[PDB]
């Protein structure tokens, strides 16, 4: 049916009652879930899933993914390794061919820059501009929200950049990474097969996240860092959940992934 | 003969003294040796008779699929169970639910 | 100090759970029944945990199992794989792309398929045959083997069907092998959906690898049990397979078998991981 | 493969959680299994690294005169010694003996 | 509740303590060296403990060893027995009077010696011979076996020297034989019989120990002594100790000693004491 | 020969310059005349060196490990007997019926203060002895003024404690003489039958009366006080030096010449 929607489930018991997929609470109140309408269900800590609920999810082709609170990380996935071979080989073919791989890489940079960028530059030149763009975007957000900024922490040995803002950015980015991986898994792709970022277990997750990172997630980190909280990680995770609830961020993940890969000009499976 | 391990908790000095007669005390309350089934059964009688309100677990190597057997004695002891030929352990919660 | 999964070789092959809720209580993986009794299961020392219907699963259980590299397999009636959870996928792209390169190139694919043929039947396939031809030849031998076994054990045979007593024993026995095989492929870092003989299916590569060693160990046991016609066939089948897996060292053989099959494409395989080995335990002191 | 027994005391919850992953907890703080030398050595690595305050003893079945081997970790640990090929145990004089010498 | 000694066959045959003091600290049988290090020894799982010069024993250690049926043996030059302690005599008078009756009557005694002879040499003794005559024949067989082992192991032989005042091979034999004598005495005591009442050997405190041990010493213990002397290594005594311990375990000597004692005495055809 | 027996307690035992020395808790040293003593009874707290054990073996002095005041015999040197000639001598007497009867009558002759008439059967001697043993207890009860109901109450507890000390030293004496405690004549079938035989002859001299003396005072801890009293009796009243000669005299009843 080609669905793109993703939802969270938390602090409840899950079972199929009268043929219906429902989330029951501690009081006994039960919420109904449109499983056949969603592509992926993200199970947060505190959830308990019955054998019948798992069976129904498999039947309707809705991927079950077990994540941390607010999708801070992905612990486990239903159908590990991948259930959709047509999507994996599609992703693999794009990575195996140098020409197709270049088209995907350049498309990723176009989406990051926000412009078609028709000028023929090398990949190294493209990385340099991005490095400057990210640095500027970080400083711009600090200028916008009035946050003291000494640079992004890229080294755990760099204690000086271990401030409140860098901790909020790390927490927010973690939530984005989790829901991004789940979206990749739901689309039937492999998180480790990346294009711009390579050689890491979550390389493809980074590629997708780096495109939409500064849209809503990272700005929210600066917003929370503005008013110094006692427990930054907690409030950031909550705010990210509210973004995943209010905004259509989760619904845009899968089409973004497909659009990126479609730049290889190879016909996607159907 | 197979390896035997005895772990005691809050047992009278009587039992600890008897175990130190036949088994090597690698730590206070932890006794280990390589003895026959007959001696092992004697050791368990010493445990069942001398332990009182104290906790004891005895484990030994076997040619079974799990590779060992064990039995417990005393306060809040855990229960050896069988799952399809596999030796596991069951126990009650500490006030949970 | 990182938590590293141990080799499947050093584990119990499989464990079937039929009731209750698996969870992690007080830092221990347990099976909790309706009365509250918890049964400790050293999850890291189990290769496959099968979940029969009526079994509920908690978030902490699924998490811990994936962290320790223990595949959870949801099983229906009877023995049939319904679902599975574990680590999202292969952590190494070079391994995934290596497997995909072999499966996408028709020349490389045929070379792999031939090796699978030779390993399964102990002899090379006829020369210059396509994949679909090897499939026909394979199917001919399989029907003959099924018939040959049915006569040796003395069981009525009307062919293999996937939907009486013998066919239920075979499927239940093969399902044990499939679960264990899926775990080996995941532990190796490959994709179980990318196959060579079987294609397009979520577990194509699992069927590919398992069918190679299927008749040597698992299948003839299903006939030995079917002739006796026990009260609970599928349960007796499961225990039999566990005995065979242990006796034949199945777990230990799977990963090298997988690599050997893929190596037949004559493409240089990705380098093995750098082994960081735990130092030996301190020796006893002399003159004590 | 041979029987492995690990007994912990005053050990942090981290190590107990790890030991419960691979070994059977027949009693709180007592873990039993049937593992290879390889697995044994890595479990010992966990012990040395995860418990620093507590007291741990690990014993395993061997094909020796004594029939077993053991090693210890932590405060007041006893040392495994060799006397003419036999495995015994040595220790310091205890202060809480309640009996002088 | 009561403390019963476990069978000798289920114990480490022998342990040799060279220095320090043995005692019972906090309900544990221990060895204490000069530096203060305590070494736990499970006394009940040892058949006999050998005490070398420079070793001290406490009252509590001697007591506990006797209660658990572990013979304490004081050792001198080349492992020679200087002394021993344990539970006094045989608790059952029926066993003592049985053994004594067999030894005091010359006809019954003669029925015991040939049994010893037959078990030792694997063939009946020549008929109608006195104990003295059998002793001479046995001695002749012994010298022959000694010479055969010498040629076999390439060890130069000049005769057997029981006194250290008279080499390398004779030292290995005495050290090996002393090991067997130690566990044999322990077996005899554990069986309830008197080590002083012999049939071939007489008048000495360990006459019956010599009778029983000499039957099986050439089977395993003595030839290994020749094997050690062939290498001519450093610490010849210590290497013989270990070799005898392995021999005792692999041959299950402590298990075989009990029936050997019983069968030897049964040869008199007097009804044995009733078990247990 | 030598028939003396001594107690050693609370000290290190070693050999210096060829001399047998006991070193107390405090630095005080005591030289023991081994070679002139038949047996050394080691009490709790004693620690013997290898050299001391060796010297005792050379001079032929038996080392016996006992509890306080010889309450029990835990271990003995040369277990199973050192001297076969003596052991076989005792055995021979018990084997031949005619010989053991001579020992039995001699024992009853010693329990009495006079030779018993020849017509008396062994069964009659037991009946006579039993009556005068009963009469002895009653006489002792009247003397010390204690409530007596037969051989439990405080008095029986004191008697048991007193005899147990004597039983210990008697066993050690039997061992020192190279005989077997289990081979009895009047009393048979028990591990300490011969011990009972010899001890019953002399127990009413100082040991048993002392139990009545202490029981009269009605102590809270009768056992410890009795043991200490028996300790002083063995220390001053030369009862220890008369054990071995008694044993030899009893067995001498058999017409067979001693070893």
């Amino acid at each position: 049916k080609d669905r793109v929607s993703m939802i969270f489930l938390q602090y409840g018991q899950i079972d199929v009652i009268d043929g219906a997929f429902v989330l029951i609470d501690k009081t006994g109140i039960r919420t109904h879930i449109p499983v056949g309408s969603v592509a992926c269900i993200m199970l947060e800590p505190g959830t308990r899933v019955s054998h019948a609920a798992v069976r129904l999810a498999a039947q309707v082709g809705t991927l079950l993914v077990w994540v941390g609170e607010a999708g801070v990380r992905v612990y486990a996935s239903g159908q590990p390794g991948g259930a959709r071979s047509d999507k994996l080989l599609y992703q693999a073919k794009l990575a195996l061919d140098e020409d197709l791989r270049l088209k995907v890489v350049r498309k990723m940079f176009e989406l990051r820059f926000g412009e078609p960028a028709p000028a023929r530059r090398s990949v190294e030149q493209l990385r340099g501009i991005e490095g400057s763009r990210v640095r500027a975007t970080y400083a711009l957000l600090a200028k916008q929200y009035g946050v003291t900024w000494n640079g992004r922490r890229y080294d755990p040995k760099d204690w000086e950049k271990g401030d409140t803002i860098n901790q909020c950015i790390s927490a927010a980015t973690s939530c984005l990474y989790g829901v991004t991986e789940a979206a990749i898994l739901a689309a039937g792709y492999a998180p480790a097969i990346g294009f711009v970022h390579t050689g890491k277990p979550l390389s493809f997750v980074y590629d997708i996240a780096d495109i939409i990172k500064f849209d809503t997630v990272v700005p929210k980190a600066f917003e929370i860092a503005r008013r110094n909280p006692g427990e930054p990680d907690r409030e950031v995770r909550l705010a990210c959940r509210d973004i995943f609830r209010s905004s259509k961020t989760l619904a845009k993940l899968i089409p973004l992934i497909e659009d990126v890969l479609a730049a290889g000009e190879i016909q996607p499976p159907a | 003969m197979s390896m035997l391990v005895v772990v005691t908790e809050n047992v009278p000095p009587r039992l600890r003294g008897r175990l130190a007669i036949w088994l090597l005390e690698v730590r206070a309350g932890v006794y280990v040796g390589d003895v026959s089934a007959k001696i092992r059964e004697m050791i368990w009688e010493q445990i069942a008779g001398l332990a009182e309100e104290g906790n004891v677990v005895m484990a030994w190597a076997t040619n079974t699929e799990t590779g060992f057997e064990f039995q417990t004695f005393g306060l809040n002891r855990r229960t050896p169970v069988d799952l399809d030929g596999l030796r596991l352990v069951s126990f009650l919660p500490v006030g949970s639910s």
